[PDB]
């Protein structure tokens, strides 16, 4: 069986990959008064399946530049992001770990060096300076990434994602510590680097300058599978959906509905917001939210000792 | 060198053609040589071996965002050597399709100008309401852009039995479509930070090295060539200057807008106040005979064949006539000699003015700065490298 | 064979343009067409040929149908006149 | 008459409403819902193949030669469309036809040289070369874009109905 | 007829003898067009002299440069007709400063009484070929980099002498002498008759 | 022979000044729903 | 059926399939014509609705649409940028700038077409060739890849 | 039948020479066609490739110089109407390969032969064969032995038809020295004879283009056989390691009995796409360069030859790592000339 819980958790999320590129290339057209890709297929259904077949075709170019960290870093970037669902709790989980959300901070983490690899890799002026400026800005908000978590986790009382299930069978996380959940969503902004935050590969053509075809589609379905999984981890950390014991499915399906809003949100922002300035989008996070964030973080080891909530471990 | 870039002509930032070469110490801009002529084509050249009239397409191309706002210049340049002027009808004509072509301008560069910054949803929303402009272009002229309206004398022919109507339905709408854009960029908390304090220009400097246009007008020069030297029948209107302070990409922007909004106003009186007439000057030494004409009166058969055959023969002498182009000042020399065809025609570009100023404006700046200025001062390849 | 004849022999070269190909060439030739057409009778001596439509003809044009001899041909028209 | 596009005391309530403003990203929630708006607006494209663009009788389009309804070809080879052609497009050379009468024996519009001005529909006293209606008229191979007098009198015959129509409603302007 | 308003005719005139007046030196036919326009004709050498107390004078402050331009009468023995045209935004006015440059006799350059002729100086140059010194950087800026010939010269076919194309061979774009398909068709259009002057 | 001209007695009125309302929740409200959202949820 | 010939074909067209729906153009936005393929991907004629992205790096771009004037100093990246694209590629010259030399054919600083410098697949004609005309030309590429047959002439080769 | 030469003599020029080329596609025929395209001839390309591949031939051709057909070999229809208006046939119809259904005589002798009837048929003024070096009926490799069949063929069917003998050819896109310059991925570079006694003479391939080109406007070529050479020979290990060289990658020169050797190229053979070794070349590779006894081709037909050397930098330089690729040929040591 277990075998079989690989495919479900995986294929389904891939092929819901490939469905969020066209609800992305349509919503964004509703938004700017136009119909969006719908003649190739029934209603652009088999548009995602169509460009996916061009890009594989497509010569992938080996530039005039290493050849592996080349070919390692889109196989680290699909490798990482498949792979951070596997723990997610959905009902319950694939693999459930009791250090989950230190597997999920980690695992993002790596993603920051595919970033670093292909700049390197590249070997022409465009793809370096993206990337160094792309790693400055990953691992920033990294920073208050992992902060808005730690103080999330002093008010679970566990590092385990399934615990949160348990934490919110009475109130979302959002009521309590709303502050941070702003800040967890404009940092899932920037960690997927989607647009507020996307100054990266911009309309600036960083790490995918050279990347073509196979390669290109390898980050490129990374990317969106991480757009989801972010969103996810917002819809299990902070807006928790309910759970009753005897039906497990009322939790995915209403973790279907609050992941599929918060995913049509950052497609809503990319085409409602200008990209901000390298720095300016630096300065948000070291001077507008790190302090911000270190202060919450003092309130929620504070909260729970002089409310006497002191989370019950396990 | 600092690293030194040549920042893409493919590159979607730019109007297509920009090469420029940028020594940046890291993100940081130590100095722009920008590099022209990858549009350079022969505008002036190509000019002197061609008679008045059929040199009045390659206007329409000189700068084609604002494609009839150049005739325009050529036109009343070509009146001035002929000391002829247009018939009151063709002038209001003029300055309707004048002005509406100051709006599909800013709307190409506000919009355009928010694409590299990377707002995507603004562009769409009024390129459609420019679609729907074009549209009367080609209701009046047959071209969308590049019409060839506005000639040496007057129109060409006079505006379609209901044109009127429909500018007006647009016009009464348009505004609500800035107030839109607005909503979503004046005051984007975002849309301010990578405009706001990004290539001021002083006042002096502005005047110095020529910058003539908004770029004056945003550093709170008041000049605006239609009002200071009236062209048309841009006197009997009235309109309002949009003025600037804190001269910074965020106040033009501001300040483009304000006369998205103004030539609203001047349309709206055109429409009201448009006087019957006939739309050429009836000296058939200049204008083409009318077509009923030439086919039953000897005196317009031969007229119509010399002046579509050899040519207005303008009388010797040489005049710069510069109007308000939606860039800024857009001028003709037209040195001509007794002959049909011109001597010579030196563009003066609002823009070749304006990317010099590149070099003064975006110093100490990061690679994003660059892109942001060049979109301040609407660039359009064509005029440049003429 | 066209309106004009332009043609191409056997050991003429630039007659591959066609080869798998096909020529531009029409039918209704225009030599014939007016041949095919009626010689307007009249009554005046000269008469008019707006070509039919004022505005939207050939400039206007008085040809002397004087003598029976010759049927007077608009230069436009092609269109011969019986006195 | 001049105006100041930006040209310009602090209260809690000032400073409160500012600080929020700040803090909770009101006017960036404003954006959003713009768009959102309009997501909700009819979309304004058009089926492109089944549905077209419209395009009004001085729409200049592909260039044509017409015909006498008689069947006689306009042309009579005055040949000031070439004199009055921007671009040198239209090359004509001519001799008189056997019949006597002056007819063109080559007529040659390269479209790629055109500009499409439509002088040279403006120019032509019989009216003989017209702007044609068509825009659709793209082709693999570059020499299919230049015409000769057989291509364009065919355009012609094929586009005569709607030439005519188009002519008849705008001759009255010109 | 155009709107003529003598009332500008006068003015303007009446500025003319003043600059004439003022610099005596490096003026000369200082004439107001039939188009109510200036047109200061200077000596090469007055190019800085008359520029700057244009610019920097209270009665005629000239502040910004319309355009720097160069006519090329072949004819003339200078060939070359440098033309100003200035703009005055306090007194609403604009005037033409034209002086005469021959191939190799070079003007001054005037990037420092207006920096707007930085760009347009080296323009004139790569079209005209006429050289302006002290300029900070003279380069070709419209043509393409290792163009030989100034192009707008009267002298200069319009064509040019070489075409680009790209050879598989040698695998890159390269020159070769210009063969056309279709050359220029140089329609003769003078009338042989002429009007008698008003 | 009719001439396209305004209507008689002119058109009607455009707008040509931008009508973005000022319209928001005042500050001081906006943020006391916020801390009473938080209060209920700590408690 | 199974006589590989067929198996081959149905094969090839949904190769065909995948490139002619999905093109991803480049605009080198030389001259004007750029401003009318802007309005191709505005909403009156959404390219996007084809599969046509609007913008596209020339790595992943499948066709180059030379908009404009392609001027002797332009000329030498033209190639650069179509040297530098996919191994499946096209080139949709678009404008009589382009597809010839348009008003500036006589210039010396123009090349008298871009297929001289680069091959060219469909030519879009007129001076601001319609948006319409250009989405009538990328249809047409799209009925010239559907006749491409790829691994039929492998397989009879 | 002819077309008075006007013009100056670049593209837009004329210079009356319409071409039937039929394996235009080719490394070589590249070349061919852009000589003949410069010069200003007629040039008549058949092609059974896709139009997408034949589109880099379109652009050094100028307008309706360059006219493409569709073309089946088996079909004798199609060379038929080819060369029903061209008065030049150039044939340069082969591939090292044997494909299932084109088997090595077919290509090398069936097609041409029958092309060659085809166009004696049509009046064509002259016919130029083209077939591999030292190529004799009892030879070692199929394909030489079978294009020797071939020469002989030919004439039958077209009397004083010119056959230029080329040997294997040095040029960009070339297998000579790209080959041997891809050994890279493989570690070892085998050599038979450890790459001795195999004196190898290669040939520029415009040098080869030019002189095709001269044929077809020269009245001296009639039935001549002519064999454009080099302008210096070499024993092939000099060649090996000469291209690693320039290539700046380690050579390893290890002996591989040919006997051992056949076998590799016969499992190579064995792929479907495109084997990239041949039994039939490796034979080829190992098989001497005969010494010029045949009729002198270049300068004799008016093309001075270009040594290896000079060009091979452009040839390699793909073949070269990330850095070295600035590295140009005369700070790099020329190899020694082996005349053997
Ligand atoms: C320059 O390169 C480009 C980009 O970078 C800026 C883009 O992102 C974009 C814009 C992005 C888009 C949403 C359109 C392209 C979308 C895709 C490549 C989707 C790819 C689809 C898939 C691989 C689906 C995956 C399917 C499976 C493996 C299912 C298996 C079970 C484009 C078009 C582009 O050209
Ligand atoms: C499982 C294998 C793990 C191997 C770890 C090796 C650690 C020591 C470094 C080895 C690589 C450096 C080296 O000496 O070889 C040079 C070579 C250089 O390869 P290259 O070809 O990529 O680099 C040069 C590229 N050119 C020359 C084209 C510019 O290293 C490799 O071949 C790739 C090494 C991959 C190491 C294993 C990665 C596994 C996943 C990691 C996440
Ligand atoms: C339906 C989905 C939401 C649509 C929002 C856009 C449409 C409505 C637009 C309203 C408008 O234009 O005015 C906005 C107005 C515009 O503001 P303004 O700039 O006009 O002025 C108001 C503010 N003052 C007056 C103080 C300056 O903004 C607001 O009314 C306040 C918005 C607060 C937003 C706080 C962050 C978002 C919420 C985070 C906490 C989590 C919430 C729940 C998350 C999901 C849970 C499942
Ligand atoms: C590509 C590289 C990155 C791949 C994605 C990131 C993987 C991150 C793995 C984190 C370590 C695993 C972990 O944290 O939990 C494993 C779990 C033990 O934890 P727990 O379940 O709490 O045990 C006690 C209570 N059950 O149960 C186990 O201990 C299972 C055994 C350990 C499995 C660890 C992950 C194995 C990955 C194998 C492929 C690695 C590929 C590396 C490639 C780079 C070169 C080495
Ligand atoms: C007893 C009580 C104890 C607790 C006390 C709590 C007190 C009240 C709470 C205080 C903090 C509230 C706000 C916290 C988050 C915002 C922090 C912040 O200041 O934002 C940074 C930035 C500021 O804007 P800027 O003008 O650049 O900076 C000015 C100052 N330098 O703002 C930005 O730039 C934002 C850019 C955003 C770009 C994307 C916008 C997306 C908007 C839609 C999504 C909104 C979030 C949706 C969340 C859904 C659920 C997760
Ligand atoms: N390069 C070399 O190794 C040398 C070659 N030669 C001779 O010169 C000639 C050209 O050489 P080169 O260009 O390298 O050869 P290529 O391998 O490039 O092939 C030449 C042409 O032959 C065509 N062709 C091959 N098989 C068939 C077939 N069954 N039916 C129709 N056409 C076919 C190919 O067209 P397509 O691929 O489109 O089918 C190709 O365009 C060869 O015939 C060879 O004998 C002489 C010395 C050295
Ligand atoms: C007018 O100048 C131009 C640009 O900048 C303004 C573009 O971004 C682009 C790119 C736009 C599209 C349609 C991808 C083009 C085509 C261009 O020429
Ligand atoms: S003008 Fe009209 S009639 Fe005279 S030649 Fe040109 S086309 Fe024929
Ligand atoms: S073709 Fe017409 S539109 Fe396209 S570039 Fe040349 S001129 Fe501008
Ligand atoms: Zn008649």
């Amino acid at each position: 069986m277990f075998f079989i819980n690989i495919l479900t958790l995986l294929v389904p999320i891939l092929i819901a990959m490939a469905f969020l590129t066209l609800v992305e290339r349509k919503i964004l057209g509703y938004m700017q008064l136009r119909k969006g890709p719908n003649i190739v297929g029934p209603y652009g259904i088999l548009q995602p399946f169509a460009d996916a077949m061009k890009l594989f075709m497509k010569e992938p170019m080996r530039p005039l530049t290493s050849m592996s960290l080349f070919i390692i870093a889109p196989t680290l970037s699909l490798t990482l992001a498949l792979s951070l669902w596997v723990p997610l709790p959905m009902p319950h989980p694939l693999i459930n770990l009791n250090l989950g959300i230190l597997f999920i901070l980690a695992t993002s983490s790596l993603s920051v060096y595919s970033i670093l690899w292909s700049g390197w890799a590249s070997n022409s002026k465009y793809s370096l300076f993206g990337a160094l400026r792309a790693v400055a800005q990953t691992i920033s908000y990294e920073v208050t990434m992992a902060i808005i978590l730690l103080s999330v986790l002093l008010m679970n009382g566990s590092y385990s994602l399934q615990t949160l299930i348990t934490t919110q069978e009475h109130m979302w996380l959002l009521l309590p510590a709303w502050p941070m959940a702003m800040m967890w969503f404009i940092s899932t902004l920037a960690e997927t680097n989607r647009a507020p935050f996307d100054l990266t590969e911009g309309e600036s053509e960083g790490f995918n300058v050279e990347y073509a075809a196979g390669p290109f589609a390898l980050f490129f379905m990374a990317e969106y599978t991480n757009i989801i999984l972010m969103n996810a981890l917002t819809t299990i950390i902070f807006l928790g959906p309910l759970y009753y014991i005897n039906l497990p499915e009322l939790y995915s399906t209403n973790f279907m509905m609050e992941a599929l809003l918060l995913s049509s949100t950052f497609l809503w922002i990319r085409a409602s917001y200008p990209r901000f300035r390298y720095d300016q989008l630096m300065h948000l996070l070291w001077k507008n939210f790190l302090p911000l964030t270190l202060a919450l973080c003092m309130w929620h080891i504070s909260l729970p000792i002089f409310t006497a909530g002191v989370p019950p471990y396990m | 060198t600092n690293m030194t870039l040549n920042f893409g002509p493919q590159h979607p930032a730019a109007h297509g053609v920009l090469r420029l070469v940028l020594e940046l110490s890291g993100e940081m801009v130590r100095k722009c040589d920008p590099h022209i002529g990858l549009l350079h084509r022969g505008t002036e050249k190509l000019i002197e071996y061609k008679t008045y009239l059929q040199a009045l397409p390659y206007f329409d191309r000189l700068d084609y965002v604002s494609m009839m706002c150049n005739e325009q210049a050529y036109s009343i340049a070509v009146e001035k050597l002929l000391n002829i002027q247009p018939p009151p009808r063709a002038q209001w004509i003029r300055v309707l399709f004048g002005e509406i072509t100051r709006i599909l301008n800013h709307i190409m560069a506000v919009t355009t100008h928010a694409l590299d910054i990377g707002a995507m949803t603004p562009f769409f929303w009024m390129f459609e309401e420019r679609e729907k402009m074009f549209e009367f272009y080609e209701r009046v002229s047959g071209a969308r852009m590049h019409a060839a309206y506005i000639r040496p004398g007057g129109v060409h022919q006079d505006l379609p039995l209901g044109l009127l109507d429909d500018i007006y339905e647009f016009s009464k709408n348009f505004s609500l479509r800035i107030d839109e854009v607005e909503e979503m960029l004046t005051n984007n908390r975002i849309w301010r930070n990578r405009t706001v304090d990004i290539g001021v220009v002083t006042a002096e400097d502005a005047l110095n090295y020529g910058f003539s246009g908004v770029m004056l007008r945003g550093s709170g020069i008041q000049w605006d060539l239609r009002k200071t030297q009236p062209y048309d029948v841009y006197d009997q209107v009235e309109f309002d200057v949009p003025i600037g302070s804190r001269g910074d990409c965020y106040d033009r922007y501001l300040c483009r807008v304000e006369e998205m909004r103004q030539s609203l106003r001047i349309i709206e009186q055109c429409l009201n106040k448009m006087p019957p007439g006939e739309i050429k000057v009836d000296d058939a030494k200049v204008s083409p005979p009318k077509r009923a004409e030439m086919k039953t009166s000897m005196e317009s058969l031969i007229h119509h064949f010399k002046l579509y055959t050899e040519g207005y023969q303008v009388p010797p002498g040489a005049t710069y006539t510069a109007i308000e182009a939606p860039k800024g000042e857009f001028g003709v020399y037209l040195v001509s000699d007794g002959s049909s065809r011109p001597y010579r025609c030196k563009i003066k570009a609002p823009g070749f003015a304006h990317l010099a100023g590149l070099d003064k404006m975006s110093k100490g700046h990061m690679l994003a700065d660059v892109v942001a200025i060049i979109g301040t001062q609407d660039i359009v390849f064509g005029e440049i490298d003429r | 064979i066209t309106h004009t004849g332009q043609v191409y022999d056997e050991k003429d070269y630039r007659r591959v343009r066609f080869v798998d190909r096909q020529k531009e060439v029409n039918e209704n030739f225009a030599i014939d067409l007016i041949a095919q057409q009626p010689v307007n009778e009249v009554e005046h001596r000269i008469i008019a040929c707006d070509g039919g439509g004022g505005a939207l003809g050939h400039p206007k044009v008085y040809i002397n149908l004087d003598k029976e001899t010759k049927t007077g041909t608009c230069g436009y028209c092609g269109l011969q006149f019986k006195q | 008459t001049y105006k100041y596009v930006n040209k310009k005391e602090v209260d809690m309530k000032s400073a409160t409403d500012n600080a929020a403003r700040i803090l909770m990203w009101t006017e960036l929630i404003r954006g959003l819902g713009m768009t959102l708006s309009y997501l909700f607006r009819e979309p304004a494209t058009i089926n492109y193949p089944f549905e077209k663009g419209p395009l009004s009788p001085r729409f200049r389009g592909e260039h044509a030669l017409r015909r006498y309804p008689s069947g006689e070809e306009r042309c009579i080879a005055c040949k000031l469309c070439e004199a009055i052609c921007p671009a040198q497009a239209i090359t004509i050379e001519a001799e008189p036809r056997a019949d006597g009468s002056r007819r063109t024996t080559r007529y040659d519009i390269d479209m790629t040289k055109c500009i499409y001005c439509g002088f040279c529909q403006e120019a032509c006293p019989v009216d003989a070369i017209v702007e044609g209606p068509n825009f659709e008229f793209s082709t693999e191979t570059h020499e299919e874009l230049l015409y000769n007098k057989e291509k364009l009198l065919n355009n012609g015959d094929k586009w005569e109905a709607e030439i005519a129509a188009n002519i008849q409603a705008d001759y009255l302007y010109r | 007829v155009r709107p003529r308003s003598d009332v500008t005719h006068k003015q303007l005139s009446a500025f003319g003898e003043y600059v004439a007046e003022i610099l005596p030196k490096y003026v000369q036919q200082v004439q107001v067009s039939c188009l109510d326009e200036l047109e200061i004709c200077i000596h090469p050498d007055g190019v800085i002299p008359t520029l700057t107390f244009l610019r920097d004078h209270t009665n005629a402050q000239f502040k910004s440069l319309a355009d720097l331009t160069a006519v090329d009468v072949p004819t003339r023995q200078n060939r070359f007709e440098i033309v100003y045209n200035l703009l005055s935004l306090r007194f609403n006015s604009r005037i033409r400063v034209k002086t005469y440059a021959d191939e190799l006799t070079p003007i001054d350059s005037i990037v420092s009484v207006h920096i707007a002729a930085n760009w347009y100086e080296r323009e004139v140059w790569d079209m005209f070929g006429v050289f302006f010194f002290n300029h900070p950087d003279l380069r070709r800026i419209l043509t393409d980099y290792g163009f030989e010939g100034h192009p707008f010269r009267k002298d200069f076919p319009l064509t040019g002498y070489v075409e680009l194309r790209y050879d598989d061979e040698v695998k890159r774009v390269v020159a070769e002498p210009v063969e056309l398909a279709q050359e220029f068709r140089k329609f003769d259009l003078n009338s042989p008759w002429e009007a008698f002057p008003a | 022979v009719k001439q396209d001209m305004p209507p008689p007695g002119g058109y009607g009125p455009i707008d040509y000044k931008r009508n973005l309302p000022r319209r928001g929740l005042s500050g001081y409200s906006m943020f006391a729903v916020g801390i009473g959202a938080l209060i209920f949820g700590y408690w | 059926r199974s006589r590989a010939e067929y198996v081959v074909t149905k094969l090839d067209d949904l190769i065909n399939w995948a490139r002619r729906s999905s093109l991803w153009p480049m605009t080198f936005g030389l001259a004007c014509c750029a401003v009318e393929m802007m309005h191709m991907a505005a909403p009156r004629y959404d390219m996007d609705r084809f599969g046509v992205v609007f913008r596209a790096s020339p790595r992943q771009a499948d066709v180059m649409i030379v908009a404009g004037t392609l001027t002797n100093k332009m000329a030498p990246a033209l190639r650069k940028v179509y040297d530098q694209m996919p191994e499946p590629r096209y080139v949709v010259s678009m404008g009589s700038c382009a597809n010839g030399g348009g008003y500036y054919h006589y210039s010396y600083s123009v090349v008298r077409g871009c297929d001289r410098i680069v091959p060219v697949d469909i030519y879009v004609p007129g001076c601001p060739p319609t948006a319409e005309a250009l989405l009538y030309g990328i249809l047409q590429l799209q009925r010239k890849i559907k006749r491409e047959q790829k691994l039929k002439i492998w397989y009879r080769r | 039948h002819a077309v008075i030469p006007h013009g100056k003599g670049g593209r837009s020029s004329v210079s009356g020479v319409v071409a039937t080329v039929f394996g235009a596609t080719g490394f070589l025929g590249r070349y061919v066609v852009n000589h003949l395209g410069r010069m200003g001839s007629q040039v008549i390309i058949p092609y059974r490739c896709d139009v997408y591949d034949i589109m880099h031939l379109r652009l050094m051709g100028d307008l309706g110089q360059l006219t493409f057909l569709e073309w089946d070999a088996r079909d004798k229809d199609s060379i038929r109407k080819a060369v029903q208006h061209s008065n030049v046939v150039i044939n340069l119809i082969g591939r090292e390969w044997e494909t299932r259904n084109f088997d090595f005589e077919d290509v090398f002798v069936n097609i041409p032969r029958a092309i060659a009837q085809a166009s004696k048929e049509a009046g064509v003024e002259r016919f130029i064969h083209v077939s591999h070096l030292n190529a004799s009926m009892k030879s070692s490799s199929k394909s030489l032995r079978s294009k020797a069949v071939g020469e002989k063929e030919v004439r039958s069917v077209f009397p004083e038809a010119i056959i230029i003998r080329p040997s294997d050819i040095f040029g960009r896109e070339d297998r000579f020295l790209n080959h041997f310059a891809n050994y890279r991925w493989f570690l070892a570079v085998p050599l038979v004879s450890l790459g001795f006694k195999t004196v190898k003479q290669p040939v520029y391939v415009a040098d080869v283009s030019k002189g095709i080109v001269n044929a077809t406007k020269d009245p001296d070529a009639v039935g001549k056989t002519f064999a454009f050479t080099g302008p210096n020979r070499y024993l092939l290990f000099h060649l090996v390691k000469y291209i690693f060289g320039m290539t700046h990658r380690t050579f390893i020169p290890y002996p591989l009995p040919l006997f051992v050797y056949s076998w590799i190229g016969k499992l190579f053979g064995l792929s479907p796409f495109e084997p990239w070794t041949t039994k039939d070349k490796v034979e080829r590779i190992h098989i001497s360069d005969v010494m010029p006894t045949d009729l002198p081709g270049l300068e004799d037909l008016g093309v001075q030859p270009t040594p290896l050397e000079l060009k091979s930098i452009e040839v390699l330089r793909r073949h070269r790592t990330y850095r070295w690729l600035s590295s140009e040929i005369e700070e790099t040591k020329p190899a020694k000339t082996v005349n053997y």
